[PDB]
């Protein structure tokens, strides 16, 4: 029911730095055309913690509005010999990709992105973990987002939290405490939050809370040219100048001029849009991003 | 169906500037860059120039880097590329062309080409004379011949075209005077060489030349 | 920098596959493409991404990239062929591409010896001091024809421009020469003599005041 999807927050940017052919639709995402680093995430029930927060920001988004920083390096090389230093982080990660991807994604320890490459011509291997040469289709011109996950800015100081998880030995690559006796071992799926000045913190429950407001990125906005996507600054607010005539719902209307007839574009309060904050060791804290991953996790018996 | 259809291309003297205009039809204008790519006479492709699917991206190539520019139109789904101080050497055939993905990709669709001629001759109309025949079988051929025009086309018909049958117009050279001469040629038989004359009617566009000269 | 580098023209003989070769760095790595250009046309993509097959190519053709060079083959040769093929690569370091020279491929082919008709020049002509000789050439298989005036048995080395051959309606070739003089060099000599040669047939015409 939202047709909305694709006019995104932020830069709408769904392409990652290397893989620059497919900027037409990926430089921004947008209402027409596809792109494969952004499109896997609206398949139904593929990523349901994106598509219940679809209005905001994907990973890439994130990393290219300047949220989320890059990994240094920010990309691995699979086909090297020793490997790559996102190994450790990959192989405790039980992922599938779909065919024809030549480069996957992910928000990192350190927070930051991430990412496995394969050479020209080859394409990751089923479990994410190689690359192959397979004569058979072209290959994608973008990347596979690893994690399921959202992203929104956040100042609010994440240097004292601290991933707290009962019984756990090791999630992923981090181990918790000195455990010397016997061990069970799972692939689980793990929830997660990054914040400013943190690492990434693995929680045993996700709690969260939506608090709306009427901040830009509360809206999308569209033309008619075919739909086409519209910066919601350039639309007066009441009181104020612009470079455009807008109109919309009674929410923007609250704040923004409406010019009825004469406006250039539409602007509607996007559902799910506001600040998502997530509990975490008792607290509520603004989060960077929040996702889940799967991981091998440890417990004590 | 994607059409790329070019204009702009015509004859112009060097230092001069002209516009070649490259429409699109059968795609989304915002989703692909268009590139310009120029064949000289008989030689090979040359990448020219390219704008990107937004226009962030303009590139030129280093022979025509600075005298060119280009630029795009969402609202008439046009590339134009301006080419001021051209040279001689420009003189070619220009084509618009698609480019699939945007940056380090193919071309996957091209236009029909515009032709610049980058000439420094004057626009001068021809000069018509008749080549008769002298002393085959039962088969004689005679003519016109067309001298001095510039520039192409010159087109060399028969009576108001009405003995086109058997005729041949050869093409025309380019001498170190840069001036086109070509000739008409038609074969009639022996026995009908005395009755019938033979009028060829030379139009040229560019000087507002027409001409309707006899043979013998 | 990057530079492609095929072959200057490669001929073959119908329903025999036909292989052209682009040579260059890295090849394995970057991506090669080809585009056939028929005579007075544009270029149409016919290989994409090494191995590619654009909509409406037919089996015949086949791209691929191996061991550091690339290569496209054209099975079961059709002379509607006959055309300039160019391979292209853009490589990601570079802001643009780079084509190769190009190859010209020719199919092979009805020999026939050349048809020459020499006109002299006319009363008007001459009337205002000038003087023209025409000579048309057709129906020659290949295009290979040079041309030699002559006057009064001696060799002329002025006035004479001459055109390139050019595909007829009957797939055959046309050519001319045009011999620039003055009424005194017109006049003062016996005759005058064009010939062409398609494969050293010396095929010679002659005209005389």
């Amino acid at each position: 029911e939202d047709p909305h999807l694709r006019n995104r927050p932020g830069k709408g940017h769904n392409y990652i730095d290397g893989m620059t052919q497919e900027d037409a639709t990926c430089k921004p995402v947008t209402y027409a055309g596809a792109c494969s680093s952004f499109d896997v995430l609206l398949e139904k029930g593929k990523f349901p913690l994106f598509q219940s927060y679809a209005h905001h920001r994907t990973l890439l988004e994130a990393v290219h509005d300047t949220i989320i920083a890059k990994a240094d390096p920010p990309s691995c090389d699979l086909q090297s010999a020793h490997g790559n230093p996102c190994m450790k982080e990959k192989l405790v990660m039980k992922t599938h990709c779909p065919n024809d991807y030549q480069s996957a994604h992910y928000l990192n320890n350190d927070g930051k992105m991430a990412s496995v490459k394969c050479p020209p011509k080859y394409e990751l291997t089923e479990d994410c973990n190689f690359c192959r040469q397979m004569t058979g289709a072209s290959l994608k011109k973008g990347s596979y987002p690893l994690q399921d996950l959202f992203c929104q800015s956040s100042e609010d100081d994440g240097s004292k939290l601290k991933t707290k998880m009962k019984g756990v030995c090791e999630v992923g690559v981090q181990a918790l405490k000195k455990c010397d006796g016997q061990l069970s071992t799972a692939h689980e799926v793990v929830p997660f939050a990054v914040f400013k000045n943190s690492k990434k913190v693995y929680l045993d429950k996700l709690d969260l809370k939506t608090e709306e407001n009427l901040l830009p990125d509360s809206f999308v906005c569209f033309e008619h040219k075919e739909l086409k996507s519209f910066d919601i600054s350039q639309c007066p607010k009441i009181g104020g100048h612009g470079s455009k005539k807008c109109t919309g719902d009674a929410a923007f209307c609250s704040a923004y001029e409406c010019t009825a007839q004469y406006a250039n574009a539409y602007c509607s309060h996007a559902n799910g849009s506001g600040i998502v904050q997530i509990q975490v060791s008792g607290v509520w804290k603004k989060p960077l991003c929040v996702g889940y991953e799967r991981v091998v996790v440890k417990r004590e018996l | 169906q994607v059409h790329l259809v070019e204009s702009g291309g015509g004859v112009v003297q060097p230092g001069k500037s002209l516009r070649l205009s490259c429409a699109a039809s059968g795609f989304i204008f915002n989703h692909f860059g268009i590139h310009w790519v120029r064949q000289s006479p008989g030689k090979g492709l040359e990448w020219v120039a390219v704008i990107w699917y937004d226009g962030s991206k303009k590139y030129f190539a280093d022979s025509v880097k600075g005298r060119f520019s280009i630029s795009r139109d969402n609202s008439q789904n046009t590339v134009y590329l301006q080419m001021n101080s051209l040279r001689t050497e420009d003189t070619a055939v220009y084509y618009c062309a698609r480019e699939r993905w945007s940056g380090h990709s193919y071309l996957d669709y091209w236009g029909h080409g515009a032709l610049v001629t980058v000439s420094s001759a004057s626009t001068k109309g021809p000069s018509v004379f008749p080549l008769a025949p002298s002393s085959s079988g039962g088969t004689a051929a005679l003519g016109c011949l067309v001298k001095d025009y510039f520039p192409e086309p010159v087109t060399v018909s028969w009576n108001s075209g009405a003995l086109t049958s058997g005729v041949h117009t050869f093409p025309a050279v380019l001498q170190s005077s840069g001036l086109y001469s070509l000739s008409s040629v038609v074969t009639v038989p022996s026995s009908s060489l005395g009755t019938q004359t033979y009028i060829c009617n030379v139009n040229h566009k560019p000087s507002n030349t027409k001409v309707d000269k006899k043979v013998e | 920098s990057n530079v492609l580098t095929q072959p200057p023209s490669v001929s073959v003989a119908p329903g025999q596959t036909a292989r052209i070769s682009c040579g260059g760095n890295n090849l394995e790595s970057k991506y090669v493409h080809w585009y056939q250009q028929k005579p007075g046309q544009a270029p149409v993509l016919v290989v994409y991404e090494d191995s590619g097959r654009p909509s409406g190519i037919p089996e015949r053709f086949s791209g691929s990239n191996s061991g550091g060079t690339a290569t496209l083959t054209i099975s079961r040769v059709e002379a509607g062929d006959e055309a300039d093929y160019y391979c292209q690569e853009w490589d990601t370091s570079s802001d643009y591409p780079v084509f190769g020279g190009g190859t010209k491929v020719t199919v092979l082919q009805p020999k026939a010896a050349p048809s020459v008709t020499l006109f002299p020049p006319s009363s008007e002509e001459l009337q205002a001091n000038k003087a023209t000789l025409v000579c048309l050439i057709s129906d020659f298989y290949p295009g290979a024809v040079t041309v030699a005036w002559k006057a009064d048995s001696s060799p002329v080395k002025a006035g004479v421009e001459t055109t390139t051959p050019s595909k007829q309606s009957n797939n055959k070739y046309a050519a001319s020469s045009y011999l620039s003089l003055t009424p005194e060099q017109w006049k003062s000599h016996r005759s005058y003599s064009c010939q062409v040669t398609h494969e050293g047939s010396t095929v010679e015409k002659t005209v005389a005041p």
